[PDB]
């Protein structure tokens, strides 16, 4: 696929030394074909995009989502020139569309562990940024909703760099413990902070599924850390606690409803595999069923308030 | 007499005197009926913990639910879901308003192995697109196809939009468990649909519509022109309108004459557009621009003039 | 739902995507019936090329084959007869006037492996001896018997003569 991708490129270039050429001497045709042909490259990059996210491959749809962060810049200019809506609607529809995308695979991308790929996503999301940031003149909001998006997954990112450091270090458990209580004590109050300025339903449910898969991580980091059964139990309570107070000040609506507790539960329910792994007694294994049910209850209890 | 049927499926089970006392305590304050009891022992014969079930117990109290609803539970129990993941899909479900039919459903879903947050987001999308259980019992059986939970989304998204049958969605499953890939599928559907319209409908202009659409599909390298063709042929084969026949007739006849794919997608796209919308001056304009098109000088008009159409109409 | 379970039934037999397309091309350019299609999945179920059978459904079409005739191409193609002589076949029979039981009783001379020349002369023989279906019914199971065409059509002379 790559070779294709860099025909975009290269195409997308002789569009920008076009829309040069649109500065030093212009004609609305060469800006109506510029337009056109970057409209067929997103449309190329875009059906990339699509297969590439059925297959799996993410290295393949950050290179096709910057691709059309490419396209975008080249539209955008050429909208400028223009002076034209139609591209600037279109840019912002399709750069929202990617910014959601891109979240996705990062979300994803922290899942799975490469955090090199979530680095390269997050490097991404500032170039939409950059879009974003050119193609309104008004909007506050949007960039708002963006940045705080950022600044929670860059906070999560050095909480996981912290720990991947002293994972690589090979660190005693007590300090593993220490800074991933401490992580998610800033995981918590930062959360806490962004829920002041945040207010988009998607956002609020986005936010919820990073700090969701933060804890995910470093529960997982605990894990092949291989720790006690006692370490097990105490990181996972007050994880799923911290959890469960984030949800009570995100919480608003059955839709959110749903993720708080898809989310508790999977959480709690990776715990208890990692108590079967380390072949924890039976009393662990209640323990940790007990404080997982009494989040359900509090979670369902706390949505009876609104239900 | 019967009551003490319980005690002996529990002791048979391996559960303590004590304990059995105490789950008939818990089951005594919350009022339960003897076969709410009979799914609490078929939990334990499954091998759920004596005092996870007191929860179990609690908490279908708490959510009022039904005797179908708790013995929901015990299926779920028996294809390996645990107790948390059981209180998930049922304190969802309560919130989702599901009946029982969804609610076994939600178990078949749970024989599927399929994870309890694609459970959830799949019963919020048949929420949300307002179908019936029988939506979710062909959902379980394109997750027994093996097909991936948002392909599901997709296949049912385009059942909606198609005005499908539940049984078209079990034969998609059927079509699945075949190995055809669900962009395949999708042109299976659409075909097979419109010819089944055809036969309730075997006009002359939707037998040339359908026919030239197919060609027109059989034809194309590109899945989009034949997903927007047959799409098309599913449309004029409801229409009964002679405009919508018209303008479908000459955007495939334009599509059969022209070599270029981006003015084949640009007339099936105005067609498709024209064939969705009920406006006669839309129509009417739509019309005016085909013969713009079809007696054009130049090619890059016929792109213009169809992107003014498509760019009003979307 | 029973047009998709069709184009199920065309997947089972192996029929790639373009080549089903094709066939429903086929089906709406010829206004085929869901039997007619299921006579041509068990000729693809039988091994006959969807090229063939493109052509079988445009001769069943520009002779006017009823649907039992179109069925007994399916019979005919899991007999094994060869596809231009399955067309044979059922055209004589057409063009003779006779019906689908006698078409039937074809069938059956070719699951008794019959030579369609032999065939089409018994089918003469019968059709100007004036008799009855059950003569080539009859005559197939004297090809079961190891009985040669001439002594069936010794047979059937005697048994007409008396």
């Amino acid at each position: 696929d790559d070779l294709l991708l860099k025909l975009l490129e290269l195409l997308v270039e002789q569009a920008r030394v076009s829309a040069e050429f649109a500065r030093r001497q212009g004609d609305e045709k060469m800006l109506e074909e510029v337009a056109r042909k970057a409209e067929e490259v997103a449309r190329k990059a875009e059906s990339i995009a699509r297969k590439a996210r059925k297959e799996g491959n993410l290295e393949l749809a950050l290179k096709a989502l910057e691709i059309l962060v490419r396209a975008a810049h080249v539209l955008a200019e050429i909208a400028r020139e223009r002076g034209n809506e139609e591209l600037q609607k279109k840019a912002h529809k399709l750069a929202k569309e990617a910014l959601r995308q891109v979240i996705e695979i990062a979300i994803r991308a922290i899942q799975e562990g490469n955090l090199e790929l979530a680095i390269i996503a997050l490097h991404i999301s500032v170039r939409i940024a950059e879009v974003l940031l050119e193609t309104r003149p008004d909007d506050r909001e949007e960039i708002r909703e963006q940045q705080a998006i950022f600044e929670l997954l860059i906070a999560a990112l050095e909480a996981a760099i912290r720990l991947e450091k002293l994972k690589e270090e090979g660190a005693p458990p007590e300090q593993i413990e220490r800074v991933a209580e401490h992580g998610l004590e800033r995981l918590k109050e930062i959360a806490k902070e962004i829920s002041k300025e945040v207010d988009s339903p998607e956002s609020k449910r986005i936010a919820y599924k990073i700090v969701a898969a933060a804890a995910e991580f470093l529960l997982k980091i605990l894990a092949e850390g291989g720790a006690t059964p006692e370490q097990l139990e105490r990181v996972t309570e007050h994880a799923l606690e911290v959890l469960k107070e984030v949800a009570k000040e995100l919480a608003d609506s059955p839709e959110s409803g749903l993720a708080a507790l898809a989310a508790i539960a999977s959480l709690a329910k990776l715990g208890l595999e990692q108590l079967k792994e380390i072949g924890a007694p039976p009393e662990q294994q209640r323990r940790v069923t007990k404080a997982g049910i009494e989040a359900v209850r509090e979670i369902y209890r706390y949505g009876r308030k609104l239900y | 007499c019967d009551a003490i049927q319980a005690a002996a499926a529990l002791g048979e089970a391996g559960i303590s005197s004590n304990e059995i006392l105490e789950l008939l305590a818990a089951a005594a304050e919350l009022g339960l009926d003897p076969d709410a009891i009979q799914a609490a022992a078929q939990l334990g014969e499954a091998g759920i913990s004596s005092e996870e079930i007191k929860e179990l117990l609690r908490a279908a109290h708490e959510l009022g639910l039904d005797p179908d609803a708790i013995a929901a539970a015990a299926d779920l129990g028996q294809a390996g879901v645990s107790p948390v993941e059981i209180l998930a899909l049922l304190i969802a479900a309560s919130v989702l308003g599901l009946d029982p039919d969804a609610i076994q459903a939600a178990a078949a879903l749970g024989e599927a192995g399929i994870s309890a947050e694609e459970i959830i987001e799949l019963l919020t999308a048949a929420r949300d697109l307002g179908l019936d259980p029988d939506a979710i019992q062909a959902a379980a059986q394109l997750g027994e196809a093996g097909i991936s939970s948002e392909e599901i989304k997709e296949l049912l998204r385009a059942a909606h939009e198609l005005g499908l049958d539940p049984d078209c969605i079990a034969a998609a499953a059927d079509l699945g468990q075949a190995g055809i890939s669900s962009s395949e599928i999708t042109a299976l559907l659409l075909a097979a649909a419109a010819i089944e319209l055809a036969k309730r409908a075997d006009d002359k202009d939707v037998r040339e519509i359908v026919r030239d659409a197919l060609e027109l599909a059989s034809r194309s390298t590109n899945d989009e022109v034949i997903r927007l063709a047959l799409e098309a042929a599913v449309l004029a084969a409801r229409s009964t309108d002679s405009d919508v026949l018209e303008i479908v007739k000459d955007a495939l006849e334009l599509a059969k004459q022209s070599t270029n794919e981006e003015v084949i997608k640009l007339a099936l796209k105005a067609a498709v557009l024209a064939a969705k919308s009920t406006d006669e001056e839309v129509l009417e304009e739509v019309k005016e621009a085909l013969r713009r098109a079809k007696e054009s000088t130049d090619e890059e008009e016929i792109k213009e003039e169809l992107r003014k159409a498509v760019e009003e109409a979307e």
